[PDB]
């Protein structure tokens, strides 16, 4: 819990290895179809300034 | 509509994708990771203890 | 403008087009580009507005004209693949 390198925290009853800061995680989201709009149906924008 | 996104193994950091779907209006996704837990398969071997 | 294209056997693409019309009517659509294929044939028009429509196509890069009443429109289209590489209804 102290000594362990990438600040990992260490937890009982089971044992694991917490919040590792180690490497990268790939996520892959099925958004479905529904959720989706159109260009056309969208509303679009003109004349922008920042 | 499949989106592959890597993001870094830090906890506490909220990282946003462009999700953008050819034909079809863009969508923003903000993720935060809350946890990461690894937990390894143990067998016990003994227990020691006061004699 | 073309929000959503996935150029497949069916209408995978959506394109929305802007005008001004001089009157209430009915005006017929039709792709100037034998590539293209509109599911609508005719909406209804009135002045200051916009029209949602459906389309199917099978090239990558799709630089189409749509006929909409008598004046024509080009839109820009960058359609992607479908997940399936076999369909179950020809076009």
């Amino acid at each position: 819990q102290h000594t362990a390198p990438f600040g990992c925290q260490i937890a009982t009853n089971p044992v694991r290895a917490v919040n590792c800061a180690v490497g990268n995680m790939p996520i892959s989201i099925d958004i479905p179809e529904a959720a989706f709009t159109r260009v056309v149906d969208a509303p679009s924008l003109t004349d922008m300034s920042c | 509509y499949e989106h592959v996104t890597v993001i870094p193994n830090t906890v506490g950091v909220p990282y946003k994708t462009l999700v953008n779907r050819p034909g079809y209006s863009p969508m923003v996704l903000e993720m935060e990771l809350l946890s990461v837990t690894l937990e390894p398969t143990l067998s016990l071997d003994y227990i020691t203890c006061e004699y | 403008e073309v929000p959503a294209c996935t150029h497949s056997s069916d209408f995978g693409g959506v394109a929305i087009i802007k005008y001004a019309a001089s009157k209430k009517g009915k005006c017929a659509v039709h792709s100037m580009t034998n590539a293209v294929t509109i599911r609508e044939a005719e909406i209804e028009v009135e002045g200051n507005s916009q029209l949602q429509i459906s389309f199917s196509t099978a090239l990558a890069s799709a630089e189409f004209r749509v006929q909409v009443c008598s004046t024509q429109v080009h839109c820009a289209a960058e359609c992607h693949p479908p997940k399936d590489h076999i369909v179950n209804y020809p076009a």
